């Protein structure tokens, strides 16, 4: 079997570029499966991804905390945006990232049901001033920063490296090199 | 552009062609060429020539309204079809100038409407469309000469009416032959 | 545009140029023409040109009715192909003016009406299709001075004349040598 | 196998994206072949979608309720439009949602055998209105309020929270968070 | 294996939105194999549709009669024009819809042979009147109503519901839900 | 197995709408593989099908005479142009079909090699000359009607019915329906 | 465009340019230009140049009788190609004052004729394209002073001429120097 | 398994409409694998082509004449241009053709290493005369007509029909029909 | 545009450019624009600027017997490139009227004619060819007062002369400067 | 079109616009206009505004030895950018009337001279390159009055040079201040 | 197995149309593979291509002379420019090629790290210079032509024969046909 496959039989869930309301459930599909086939073992999930769809990135969101399995976090170059809150949402203690590994607190895209209403201006409005509360509310929730203070980096994009990461709560440790010489 | 050249010179002679669709953009022009035409000169009459399948029913309307304002003797053509908003305006056209030529084809039926917009649209602009439409039969019997409920029992059905017939039935006045 | 520079000059010197497809645009620019040099002067003739393969029944009846109506003897020419609504518009020239040049090929044959629209729209087009033609087949008997007979005999099959063929059958009444 | 497949064997549905009248077809094949291999055992369908064609979706909901196995239905993420009629119309006591689910109450759109009949607007305006009958007829059955009552809320592209589905009565329960760390 | 593959074991035809000639190939190859797997027994073909090619589906409906073991067909959501033959032409005491299921009798679309012959609208037109009639007489047959009423009803697009449809002569009984709470 | 699969087991080809040279190959390949694994078996072609290239039914027509085993034909819907050669083509007392069945007498359309010669007209009509040849001298070598008969027909599209098809030779027998109630 | 203003300017100098194609637009293009220069003063010379590979048999046929028609001379140029039709066309100019430049190249051949239709329909388009060529091959030989038989030898072959060559067969009666 | 596969273990190669460089790289696969499996065992190839490129069908020739099984040809159909080289090149009393079959000398057209020389017709015409002398000269080999003889049929596109192809060197004979009725 | 109405300015102060691929359409273009001023003016000299690349060099042709019959002297230019047939037609102008800017690049080679049509047409084509193009060379050898051999031992290469080396090869007569 | 009259009344007072690319199309425009302006009227000034990228070399040479031969002054201004050949441009305008504006931007580079055809002829495209280039640099040396090692030292490094600094390095003799 | 896959069984490569960088990468893996299965047995690489890049090509080079079994080539139809390489790099004695084969010496075309430098032309023409360097080397390498006799050749577009291509020094033996009758 190819990587992927094996990673799976692993219990890891490799999250990618595929950020997609699409692939959202795949990653959902994964999580509810590995839970049912052990619940008591840790899931891996290593993260390098572009952001994404905010709406499908909380829905796994809400997967992630729901099952009971410990699942915890790597982040592997990339974690924009959504895939941040993703990241901060592994349990605690097992947070973890490598020191070229970039986290970057932005506002979340619109996305979701923006089917074509006729007023798009007042209701994307909207939107986006909710998706940008839960994303500082459920950051908060997982980092220790005030929503308030999540807010002002959050407006202002600013880009964690792995260590800062950890000052700023996301990160529990940074993953050491093994040079071997 | 020979087609813009001819249709300038016609112009000039007081003539207005009604060739397709009676959509919005059609009407638009139309409404333009008939306000010339009048503030050009209001002592004389404008002739309408139609050869179309038909259109939006508040395209038509436009025209309409712009055909009765406009303070001149309209007269009008059927060249080949006037269906639907063709035939409208075919017979809005004033008394004793509605022409149809020997083969011409007179439909009077109903225009669609058209589903745009969402569903919550959809529904709103079907009940305009049913005030419009009710008014365009209203002013069918009137430009006609018919009960109202012949012009419903018509236009509900595809019915083609021949040169001859649709004289008989009051949309045309005459029919030109040489 | 070239093209459209020399179609200018030979309108102003009462020339029709009928180069292609007798589609609905096609019919009302004809229209158009016909009725601007009428317009401009009624005392003179009109020589249209003709190389088409044909098309629409309804088209070629619009612009059969507007040579018509025009106060105006109008001359046809035969050029290349008069075929279908082609011939029927060479052969409604008037009498004693209809020509065709020696290597021109001249087709009797129906239009296919063309299907568009629903099932139930089709059936309906068919009949309005089955009108039409009967009543070009009886102008052509007419213009030709055969027995409708004839005319549906050869134009039910893809019967070509050679001009000096079209002559004796009664399209042409001349062949232009020099 | 994949999850997805994994999860079939376990007898769930995962109703996702794809939600035209051809994967509808998917959901009622799925649904009639759990309850041939065995009639006794629950059926959970997890709904995450952004609406769908209404014609298609009655057409599972009538397989849903036709079939003997309960079902249960819990909302990841979107339950728009159509897709509530579906979360609602699980087996009473089974209906549940995740905290950042949004169940989105909103007219039916345009879709079905609209196939072009002449008078379009007369003919989809009255498919509309019978789409919307059949939607608030249907919620009312599942959710104890007043057909009347669902139709204002629809009119006005009513979202519900997790929470808030309770009270309108397409949730009975709101699943909770298991946190371990 | 998937369903569909399931149904094929469980000798079920699903026939679905994939309505064109191509495809009526198929169903006519499932028709065939499942009579000789074994002859004696019922095939139920599900019916979810917007209708189709006529020609096709008459293709269908002549390998359905020609076949010695019962079929049976239930309406899930359409069975729009030419589906509605397929729907009365099973078994009769084994024609079966749900209660949101809609019959369209509509007048049969223009396929089949339309190549490009010269007199397209002689020919197409009478291609029609012949595809009318068909349909008209192979309902009379199989719902009893004459064929002079089945044309009045075809002629303005009459929609049946899953109870009219019995009136009608088309569907035999209206399943029934199975609410367990 | 999928039918198709499960038909070819049986020994039966199925001609559908893929009738282009490229799909010809696949037909030959089946009948030059059915004959090998059994000589002595008869072998059914269902025949369904918008007429084709006439250069490579033509192939099949000679695979199909040269080939030990009997090959019966089935219409099931249409057998148009040149489809209705391979109809009359399989064994006397073996040419069968359905009462809805129609078999179009067609001239061939141009295919083959037509790549481009420069006199295109002289020699396309002289290739559209040499099939009609052949269609009309197949079909009387099958259908026991004179060439010049057959001519005759073909140039007025004639279309048969399942019965008239018998009187006219290419069927030898209208299949039954078998109504079980 | 300079294009269109460059041939326009030399339209009313009497010169006509065929540079391509020879297809049923070309053609019309060319017997309204030859129409209308006639129609402006027939006392004078029409020159027309020829650079064109060729096209359909009935475009060619249309521009030779516009030709034969106008009253007025037509001389003719090969200042390239004149192949195909466009040797028709050059060969037809009249006597004396068919020419060639030193680098033209003239080749006798046949049209294709071309194949659309059903099979049905490819079967008769073929009959008349025979008739057309019989009657191209005619006129060669007249137009070069050969036996028929010359023409067709050569016709059917992919046979070139030089401009020397071409004057001695007869295409050309002189080649242009300074 | 499919036949085409069916056909490879009965060492029959069928070569199509694909006679692409690309695809002649499968033939001679076909050949080389055939060849190694049992060098003693004779290999049918059946022909039904629009020719194709000269230059990689010259490829197939050549290992044709490499290998030690003999090979056998049957003409099925086509065997236009550079087929009927291949079709010639089958060990001698072992050529064969259906009797409408045809075979079609022609010029071979314009293909391989034609990538962009500037003198492109110079080039290119020199190509075209180098690859018609190949293909006089190859069927000269075959047939036993002289090069020059073939030269002139081969520039008025001779086609031969199964019988002609005989008197021409290229089929040693034209198989017969089985009529069993 | 701009573009179009400079030139059109330009033409009238008997001013003709070659900017780019002397294709067919290029040089009917060229050859209507020559004998255009010509017509208007014999007793005055054309100026023919030349920025090419080159192309066919049956179009090249054209243009050159074009520059030859124009009863009038053509001076040309080269302003940036004179490549293949671009060099032919700068080398073609009159004697002590050909001239080079000093930046100028002029490349002696050869078309490379262009391979169409079927085995059999290319195989035609290419002989047809092989004739023009030695013909280009004599010519050349002619205009440059070079021995022909040595046209054809540049001509085959990819020589690129600068304006300097032009004229002291007899392409050009002047290098202007200011 | 609005762009288009502007320039040509703006040609009328003697003002030429580079607005971008000068590629062989934009230079063949350009020296169009500056061979009419100087044909029209050799006693007056022309002024050249450049706000461009650059582009080719062999097209930037066309321009500026057509500038160089019209028998007229020539003004350059920067108005924007003057890279690469705008900057030749600009610089090459003549003593006392090269100005740029104050937040002009000049940028001495070298063009790419960019890569077609087959591996053969890309390695002989770069040897024409580079000879056109050392050219390029000489003449930015004698335009700005700089050693020519210095203009390769800054033409090699993206350097830009603020209108106050192009002034003092040479390519400037004016800024336009009000 | 489908041939190619037969094929890589008996240790053979077959490099053909595809010779994009991407695919070159094949070629190596298949080499590094047939080494690692058994470096003491030979593998045969079938050629018959119309070159391809250079870089790419010359990585193939390096990983044929790399590996420690014997590589033997032999050529079918083509072997254009860079290809040319690859059949000369085989093991002395076992260089071979079909009689109709052609070796074709072009100068490489322009390819590999191409991407957008701004001096192209200065930049590019240096890569073509190096590149028709490393093709004249290392043909003379191989062929014992020096290389400037290769570079008057390669600057001609000479063409050899499979006989020429012995003199030049690119082929040991032209292989001989196998006639059986």
């Amino acid at each position: 079997s190819n990587p992927y496959n094996k990673l799976f039989e692993e219990r890891i869930i490799f999250l990618g570029v595929q950020v997609d309301d699409a692939s959202a459930n795949d990653i959902m599909a994964q999580l509810l499966v590995l839970e049912s086939l052990d619940p008591d073992r840790d899931i891996t999930m290593y993260i390098n991804s572009p952001g994404g769809g905010f709406t499908s990135l909380m829905a796994i969101y809400d997967t992630m905390q729901y099952v009971r399995a410990d699942i915890q976090t790597v982040c592997l170059g990339q974690a924009a945006s959504a895939a941040a809150v993703l990241l901060a949402a592994g349990t605690p203690g097992k947070r973890m990232a490598l020191p070229n590994a970039r986290v970057l607190i932005h506002q979340p895209s619109l996305s979701g049901v923006i089917q074509g209403q006729f007023s798009d201006l007042e209701i994307q409005a909207a939107e986006i001033e909710r998706m940008r509360t839960l994303m500082e509310t459920t950051l908060a929730r997982h980092t220790g920063k005030d929503a308030g203070v999540i807010r002002k980096d959050t407006d202002r994009d600013k880009i964690l490296t792995a260590e800062e990461a950890k000052d700023y709560g996301i990160i529990d440790t940074v993953l050491e090199y093994r040079k071997l010489s | 552009s020979l087609t813009d050249s001819v249709y300038e010179r016609l112009l000039s002679e007081r003539i207005i062609f009604l060739g397709s669709e009676v959509n919005d953009e059609i009407a638009n022009r139309l409404c333009a060429q008939i306000l010339l035409l009048a503030a050009e000169d209001a002592s004389k009459d404008i002739s309408l020539y139609i050869n179309s399948p038909g259109g939006s029913i508040s395209a038509g309307m436009a025209i309409y309204d712009t055909m009765v304002l406009a303070p001149c003797d309209i007269a009008t053509y059927a060249m080949g079809m006037a269906a639907s908003m063709g035939e409208f305006l075919l017979a809005a056209g004033t008394k004793g100038k509605r022409y149809a030529l020997p083969h011409a084809r007179i439909l009077m039926h109903q225009p669609l409407g058209g589903v745009t917009g969402s569903a919550a649209d959809i529904a709103i602009q079907a009940e305009q469309f049913a005030v419009i439409k009710k008014e365009m039969f209203r002013l069918n019997a009137e430009f006609t000469g018919q009960p109202i409920e012949r012009i419903e029992a018509d236009s509900d059905r595809d019915r083609w009416f021949t040169a001859a017939e649709a004289l008989e039935y009051g949309f045309v006045d005459h029919i030109i032959t040489r």
